């Protein structure tokens, strides 16, 4: 889940 | 406090959620209702009711794209544009839910994966009346009839959402109520593949208590509004089930189409 992780990080 | 809340703690939680909701979601139910009933001094939304008005109106709606495909496909691409932004909005909101960012990062991902579309369809009702939906932050109004009429199976994405929304809108929730309800949905301890259910259920317990108090206070006349609302959470899962089945059809029957990478990621091994 690359993009979701990125969104959660910022 | 968050472990053993009294009324004041629950009210504080409600208010914290309301404030972060205002910050996260550009168009509130308040502003949408003002638009939908004409009780506002902004210019009216551009009405999109057929192929020609779509064409005339594409000018007036936030939709970034490369480029002419058929009308159903163009609407579907629009829906992907909006859905991706909505997922971003909901993800920002989720981070404001007390305790959420302290969960195992894998569980945060799983809660969003399953929760986001449920939240999208919940909040879609805020933008709807029985005749259509506000799009592009209230700049556009796309008619229910037009959306319903799209060639198969694209029409079938649309009408179930409206049917849900008219019933849901009968509950007369406001933004302060919705802010808590959407938090409740995100913190669902039964999502497939959660690693550590207990701290998720701890947070949901508090949210549910906060929702119940908010509904008692904000809707004192509306007896058992908490209970009817909880039953809508299972209805939302059925909307998802049906929606995923239609996406699976599209994936096979429409070869040029492909989902945005974010949306592929959400749907990959969902259930
Ligand atoms: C029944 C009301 C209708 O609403 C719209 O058409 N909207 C509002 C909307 C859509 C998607 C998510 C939230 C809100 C809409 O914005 N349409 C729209 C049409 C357009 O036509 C060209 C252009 C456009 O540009 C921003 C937008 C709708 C469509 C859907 C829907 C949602 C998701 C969907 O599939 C995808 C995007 C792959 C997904 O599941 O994420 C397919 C259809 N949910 O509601």
């Amino acid at each position: 889940h690359k993009i979701l992780h990125r969104l959660l990080q910022e | 406090d968050q472990l053993n809340p009294e009324s004041a703690d629950l009210r504080a939680l409600a208010k914290h959620l309301y404030d972060s909701y205002i910050k996260s979601f550009p168009l509130t139910k308040a502003k949408a209702r003002a638009i939908l009933t004409g009780k506002t001094t902004d210019k009216s939304p551009f009405v999109i009711y057929d192929m020609n008005s779509l064409m005339m109106g594409e000018d007036k709606i936030k939709f970034k794209h490369i480029t002419s495909k058929e009308v159903a496909i163009r609407i579907f691409q629009g829906c992907q544009f909006r859905s991706v932004e909505a997922v971003q909005e909901i993800t920002e909101y989720a981070k404001s839910i007390p305790g959420f960012v302290n969960l195992d990062l894998n569980d945060q991902v799983t809660l969003l994966k399953y929760g986001v579309h449920e939240i999208i369809y919940t909040m879609l009702a805020s933008l709807m009346n029985k005749d259509g939906v506000l799009i592009s932050e209230g700049q556009g109004f796309m008619t229910r009839e037009f959306l319903k009429s799209l060639r198969k199976p694209f029409g079938d994405f649309m009408e179930p959402k409206f049917e849900f929304a008219v019933k849901f809108n009968a509950l007369e929730l406001d933004d302060s109520d919705l802010a808590i309800f959407i938090a409740v949905i995100i913190l669902s301890g039964d999502r497939p593949g959660l690693l550590n259910v207990k701290p998720i259920e701890d947070i949901q317990d508090n949210l549910l208590q906060a929702l119940e108090l908010q509904l008692k206070l904000n809707h004192p006349e509306s007896s058992q509004l908490f209970a009817k609302l909880l039953q809508k959470m299972t209805d939302l899962r059925q909307i998802v089930t049906e929606h995923v089945q239609l996406l699976q059809v599209i994936k096979k029957t429409e070869t040029d189409m492909s989902l945005h990478p974010l949306l592929q990621e959400i749907y990959k091994d969902l259930y």
